[PDB]
């Protein structure tokens, strides 16, 4: 509906190879209101 | 080593796009007609 | 009483905008077969008026 909604969470983990077999529930951050039609989406990195 | 996200349709100058990087201690979330690189990333 | 022309409107679009979107390319309608890739005329038409 026009809005780019954003959720997020921050979990300490010790298991690395694979995303941990629990539950956590991610909180709502952000609620924008941009209007574009997202096709398409890519990462950036730090590149020092 | 990761900063951020863009989001568009062509990911250049036609149409509009969207782009989030983490300022060290801000955000930078900008919406515009950026002319995105074939090789986005965030140089220190 | 130049009837300001600053003032402009989508006329012609490939779709129909969905609600709070905001359009503001400037790319030409492919309205016929002809291929419109750059220019106007005949069946490519500038999409603001
Ligand atoms: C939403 O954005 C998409 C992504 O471009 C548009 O999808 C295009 O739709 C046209 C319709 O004529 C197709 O010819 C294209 O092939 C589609 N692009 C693709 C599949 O990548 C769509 O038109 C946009 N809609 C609105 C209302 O903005
Ligand atoms: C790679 O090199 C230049 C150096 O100025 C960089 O700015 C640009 O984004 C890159 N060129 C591409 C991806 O075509």
């Amino acid at each position: 509906d026009g809005y780019f909604k954003i959720y997020s969470k921050h979990t300490p983990i010790n298991l690395v190879r694979d995303l941990p077999q629990g539950f956590s529930a991610l909180e709502p951050l952000v609620d924008l209101p941009i209007g574009i039609n997202i096709t398409r989406f890519q990462t950036l990195l730090a590149l020092h | 080593i990761i900063r951020g996200w863009i989001f568009g349709t062509t990911l250049d100058s036609k149409t509009q796009s969207l782009l989030i990087v983490n300022n060290a201690t801000n955000v930078v979330i900008k919406v515009c007609e950026f002319q995105f690189c074939n090789d986005p990333f965030l140089g220190v | 009483v130049g009837g300001n022309y600053n003032y402009l409107y989508r006329l012609f679009r490939k779709s129909n905008l969905k609600p709070f979107e905001r359009d503001i390319s400037t790319e030409i309608y492919q309205a016929g077969s002809t291929p419109c890739n750059g220019v106007e005329g005949f069946n490519c038409y500038f999409p603001l008026q």
